[PDB]
């Protein structure tokens, strides 16, 4: 089947219907909140590793808050929830790329763009690894440029629709 | 310091997946030969590639272990998933076990086309299980044994960060490539 | 994988490419025909319980009509078709919400908006239950409001593009 | 009577799932303890939570039942799905059966951390199967036995409407959490 | 020659799927009764519907075959997938085998209501595997036996083109409809 | 889960972001290149048999190029990649149509429209078979007209949005 977990409402009011990653979920121990535009894509896309990690973390939080946690683990819970949370085929794809020598995502590191002035961002995409090291930025700069292009096209089209409505 | 289109700064983040410890197992790599899958902050499995065997009998008393019901259920589940994920396993003597007193000890004897051997299937499954960095996808190593024993918590993740991805991905592999051994399963 | 069953053509001509639920399939023993807009969402949405029930009912009717039905049951047929018919992960999500004390769907009851003047409707959404009883309307009125807003925005956009083409 | 945005009147519908009876099984709940799964209009299974056991031996002669081939194939399929869906089942004594003459009677002894017991897995599977009404997802009841017997059709669905959802959902749970009992599956 | 909307000519293509031979099995049909699944350009399986049986014993020594490890691993995997895909198989005597020397010979005795038989289940799995050629979805044929023997590559695909679709589709069917034969799997 | 294999970049520069089928993959032994627009649908659609066969062929080529091919086959590789490459439920749906006497796809033959002047084409759809023969062209001409109308509407909307941007 397909993933189904709905993300819980973001604590931060800056992103009313978005999502916030707290200081504990990140290595740099800061707060990073992503807007409604990026998080809405997570409801329809099937190949965004970041949206699967978001669903995993949100499931973790909800389980910790609504169920009585004990140190002894309920392996069964994750065994039943896994396919409701993530696409295991994404994992298989990254494995196949690994064994074929293509750079692959190991779910640790992600990059995204920031529109300094406004603070709006894009949906983070995985920083691929290859030969035991992270790809150099110059090796995937075309994808970053393409992401910028998408962020432009979509914004102009929304503004046009706005003009249409007024 | 990296500006794209004059207005877009490239920034990065890294998730601390270790924080998932209470709701899913976390696997990490110590070095080439040693890998671990921890369950919570108290227990886990140590997986070792080695020339030093620790079991010198041909028994694996799985039914007696179930009857005695002394082991950790999560660890038995992980062991079951690992074994059911091995493709084309067909030499039962190559796997030996010790479960007395609730302990878990499993030993795969990898000694010997080289592709169609128990060593290859077990090593592919193990590579998938930790995923910490021959013809087609075939794997061969110089180790004679893979030993899986329970262990207590310590900071083991020097080579790779802890991650649940390998286990979760392997969950779907279960029974996908097992042979039939009788007509009535 | 993903569901694939195409809905059969609606008997009622009022909804040319929509779908009609006859008096037998409903408790209120009436005929309810849904338009092209609502049924088109069922081909691409993954979280609409109603579209999974529609696929189940359509499979049932077609099987009853093209195969010689007998009282002894062919569990095999549904066993093979199930994942082609419904997303089992939707079921898993409703189970997880149930065990977490979150209001959940029992696939029994659905609500939708009706534009009296035109007769157009929205895609029915499951009426959630919690603590053994159906939610009071005031508890989820926000979702109904959201549905009205989306049906408005989409209608406006279609009218604009129409204006554009002419 | 409820008007939204001044132009959108709110309306409801409820599906009569009963019409699916010929192409999928329908589960329903009579009360807390009694639940039913009907297959067609002629036969089904009664699931009873009870303190009164009906089997007083330790046998479950599945292979003899298969060879005799007298039982109803659909009911045996459902029973197999139920048993394969139990997580971490490791006490074969907890299950006793009677298939003589083609009937299907299966009884789970639930008497005894309480989470890692046969009672919990059995009760979770039962909750999934009828889906009609402890730490983490753990379930405990005061009942000593779960009894599954064939039955004829009758209007049992007083507490919840018949539905195939539980069975269809459980279809994917099969073998998902079974243990290995031998090296050669 | 066939213009649509004035400016769109309708064109077609047909895929030569035989080129996939090295990475996936290819099935094809010779005639109503004979079907084949080839693996690469060297070996494969011939499936024959026939009244003429080739095995006259009741043995199927799968464990000993695994012990000797002389058969082709891919062919044994395909056999396992086929057998695990049969719905409601409960007559182990209906399947007989010979594996001496690494050969593969499997014979299903289809002789016998006709819907609830081993014949039907075997024939549905075979029908899915080759895509060639009762109440509900039930199938019946006049053949008394289905025989599976290894074979060498030869241009056999006179009635249907080689295709991986049947095998790939059957992969997900594995173990979906098997019965339980004991309490501890 | 859902398929995830990304198509590799097309060798032919005529279709910058499309895909090309070489002479070996087709019976008519010619080269057929499809543009980026048609191939982009393959990333989001779940019921396009042609996009599943494309993923199969692309996996075949990539496996032959990055792995040391040998005559003995690694069935395990395809066993693990299958659900990452194709929707097995599409197959199940075609099986169900077959057993119900409904026309079905046997993945052999595909039809598409060609805009002679420009060379742009549509995404090929499976040529259905029934009662042992391919359907006559007159039996599904309505679907071809539907495809032409949809291609017209989408084209008109792209030029309108162009006009919008300028
Ligand atoms: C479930 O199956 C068991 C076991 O079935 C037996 O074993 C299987 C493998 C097949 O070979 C079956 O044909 C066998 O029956 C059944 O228990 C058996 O029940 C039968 C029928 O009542 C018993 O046979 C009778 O037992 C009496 C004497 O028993 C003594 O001697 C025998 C032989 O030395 C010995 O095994 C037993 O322990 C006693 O010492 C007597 O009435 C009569 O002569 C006949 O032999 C048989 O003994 C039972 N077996 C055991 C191990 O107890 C269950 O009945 C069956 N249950 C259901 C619900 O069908
Ligand atoms: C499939 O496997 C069966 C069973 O194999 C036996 O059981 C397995 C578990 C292993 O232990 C095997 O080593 C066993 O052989 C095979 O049948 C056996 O074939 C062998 C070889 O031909 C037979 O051994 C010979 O049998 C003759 C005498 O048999 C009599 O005495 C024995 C012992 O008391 C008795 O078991 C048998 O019933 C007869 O009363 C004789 O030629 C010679 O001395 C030798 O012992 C063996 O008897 C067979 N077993 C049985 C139970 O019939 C099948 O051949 C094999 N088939 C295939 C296709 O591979
Ligand atoms: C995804 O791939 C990346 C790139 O390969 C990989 O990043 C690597 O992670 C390891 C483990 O964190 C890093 O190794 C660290 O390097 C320094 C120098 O040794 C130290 O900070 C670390 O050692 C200390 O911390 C450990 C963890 O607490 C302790 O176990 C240890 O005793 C020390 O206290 C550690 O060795 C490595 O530098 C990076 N590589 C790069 C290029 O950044 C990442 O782990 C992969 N993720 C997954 C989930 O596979
Ligand atoms: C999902 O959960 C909902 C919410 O709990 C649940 O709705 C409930 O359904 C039951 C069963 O239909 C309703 O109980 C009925 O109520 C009255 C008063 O007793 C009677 O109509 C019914 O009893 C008669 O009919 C039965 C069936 O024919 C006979 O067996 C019986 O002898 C009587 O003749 C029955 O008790 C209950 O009222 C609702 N609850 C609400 C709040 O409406 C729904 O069924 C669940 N869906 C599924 C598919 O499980
Ligand atoms: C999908 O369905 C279609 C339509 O039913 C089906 O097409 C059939 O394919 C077969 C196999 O390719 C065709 O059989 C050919 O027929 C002609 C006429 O006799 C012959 O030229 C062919 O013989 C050649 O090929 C043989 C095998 O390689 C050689 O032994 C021989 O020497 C020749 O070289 C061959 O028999 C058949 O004509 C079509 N039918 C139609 C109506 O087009 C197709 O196979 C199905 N696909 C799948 C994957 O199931
Ligand atoms: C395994 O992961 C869990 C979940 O992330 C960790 O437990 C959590 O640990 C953090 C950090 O110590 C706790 O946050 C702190 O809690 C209190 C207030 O509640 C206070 O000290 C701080 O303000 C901070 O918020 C968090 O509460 C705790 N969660 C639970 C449910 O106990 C755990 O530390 C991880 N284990 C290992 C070995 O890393
Ligand atoms: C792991 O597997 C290896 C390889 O099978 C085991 O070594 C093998 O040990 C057996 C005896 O247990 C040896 O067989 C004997 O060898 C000689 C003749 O070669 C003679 O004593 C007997 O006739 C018998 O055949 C076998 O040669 C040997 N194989 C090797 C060394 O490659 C090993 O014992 C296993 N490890 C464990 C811990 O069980
Ligand atoms: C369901 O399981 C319970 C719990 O195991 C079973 O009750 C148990 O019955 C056995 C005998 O079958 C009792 O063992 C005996 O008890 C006394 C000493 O306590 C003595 O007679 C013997 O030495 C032997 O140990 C056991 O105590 C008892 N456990 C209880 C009551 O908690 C029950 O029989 C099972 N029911 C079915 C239908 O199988
Ligand atoms: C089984 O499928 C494989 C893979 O598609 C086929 O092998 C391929 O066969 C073609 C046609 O002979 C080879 O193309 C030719 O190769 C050389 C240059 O490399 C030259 O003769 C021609 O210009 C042409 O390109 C292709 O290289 C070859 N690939 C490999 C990896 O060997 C094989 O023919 C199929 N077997 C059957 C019985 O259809
Ligand atoms: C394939 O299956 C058929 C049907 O089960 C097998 O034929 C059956 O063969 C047995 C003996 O092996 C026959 O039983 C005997 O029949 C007579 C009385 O009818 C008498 O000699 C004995 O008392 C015993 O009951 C059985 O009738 C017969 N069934 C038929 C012909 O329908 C057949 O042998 C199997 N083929 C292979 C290759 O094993
Ligand atoms: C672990 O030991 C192997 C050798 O194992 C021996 O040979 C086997 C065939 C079998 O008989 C075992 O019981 C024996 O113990 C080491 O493999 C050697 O590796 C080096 C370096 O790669 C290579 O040059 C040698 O040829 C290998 N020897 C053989 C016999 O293949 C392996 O390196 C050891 N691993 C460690 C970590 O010490
Ligand atoms: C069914 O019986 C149980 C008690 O079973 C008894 O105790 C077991 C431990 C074992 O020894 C059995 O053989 C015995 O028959 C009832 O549990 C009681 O429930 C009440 C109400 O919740 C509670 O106050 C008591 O403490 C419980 N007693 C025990 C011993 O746990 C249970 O209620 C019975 N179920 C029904 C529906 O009547
Ligand atoms: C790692 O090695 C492979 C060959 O093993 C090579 O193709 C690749 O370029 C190397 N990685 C990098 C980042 O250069
Ligand atoms: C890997 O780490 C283990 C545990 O410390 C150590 O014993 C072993 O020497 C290491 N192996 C290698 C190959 O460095
Ligand atoms: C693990 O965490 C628990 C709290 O969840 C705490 O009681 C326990 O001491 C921790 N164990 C270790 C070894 O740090
Ligand atoms: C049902 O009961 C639970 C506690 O058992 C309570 O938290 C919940 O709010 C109740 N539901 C409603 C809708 O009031
Ligand atoms: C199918 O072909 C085989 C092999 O030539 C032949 O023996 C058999 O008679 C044919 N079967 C039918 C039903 O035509
Ligand atoms: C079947 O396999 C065996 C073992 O390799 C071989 O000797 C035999 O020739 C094969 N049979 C046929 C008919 O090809
Ligand atoms: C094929 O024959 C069946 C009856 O055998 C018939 O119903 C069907 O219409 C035929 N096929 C076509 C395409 O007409």
């Amino acid at each position: 089947g397909t993933f189904t977990w709905t993300l819980s409402d973001s604590e931060g009011k800056d992103t009313p219907g978005g999502y916030c990653l707290t200081r504990w979920m990140l290595i740099e121990a800061e707060l990073k909140c992503f807007g409604n535009t990026a998080v809405a894509k997570c409801n329809e896309k099937h190949d965004e590793e970041f949206c699967d990690m978001l669903r995993l973390f949100d499931f973790n939080k909800q389980a910790i808050q609504r169920l009585k946690a004990e140190a002894q683990m309920s392996i069964q819970l994750i065994n039943k929830a896994v396919n409701a949370l993530i696409n295991d085929q994404l994992i298989m794809k990254n494995h196949l790329r690994d064994i074929m020598g293509i750079p692959y995502c190991n779910y640790s590191k992600y990059w995204y763009l920031n529109h300094t002035t406004t603070g709006r961002t894009s949906l983070p995409k995985c920083w691929l690894v290859s030969n035991g090291s992270y790809l150099n930025e110059t090796h995937f700069s075309d994808d970053i440029e393409q992401q910028a292009d998408n962020m432009i096209t979509e914004m102009l089209q929304k503004e046009y629709m706005e003009r249409q409505g007024k | 310091t990296s500006l794209y289109k004059g207005v877009y700064e490239l920034q990065t983040l890294e998730l601390n997946m270790e924080t998932l410890n209470m709701t899913m197992p976390l696997s990490c790599t110590k070095n080439n030969s040693h890998h671990y899958i921890m369950v919570g902050n108290e227990t886990g499995l140590e997986l070792t590639l080695t020339n030093t065997s620790i079991i010198n009998h041909k028994f694996c008393n799985l039914s007696d272990a179930h009857k005695k019901n002394l082991y950790d259920h999560a660890l038995m589940s992980i062991i079951s998933t690992f074994h059911l994920s091995i493709p084309n396993f067909n030499q039962y003597e190559a796997m030996s076990c010790d479960f007395n007193g609730g302990k878990i000890s499993v030993q795969y004897n990898l000694s010997h086309n080289h592709c169609g051997t128990v060593a290859n299937g077990v090593l592919q499954t193990f590579m998938r299980m930790a995923w910490g960095g021959g013809n087609w996808d075939c794997i061969m190593t110089s180790y004679q044994y893979l030993i899986i024993q329970n262990t207590t918590w310590e900071d083991h993740c020097q080579f790779s960060r802890p991650s649940p991805i390998g286990y979760l991905g392997l969950l779907s592999q279960r029974t996908r490539d097992i042979y039939i051994s009788r007509r009535l399963l």
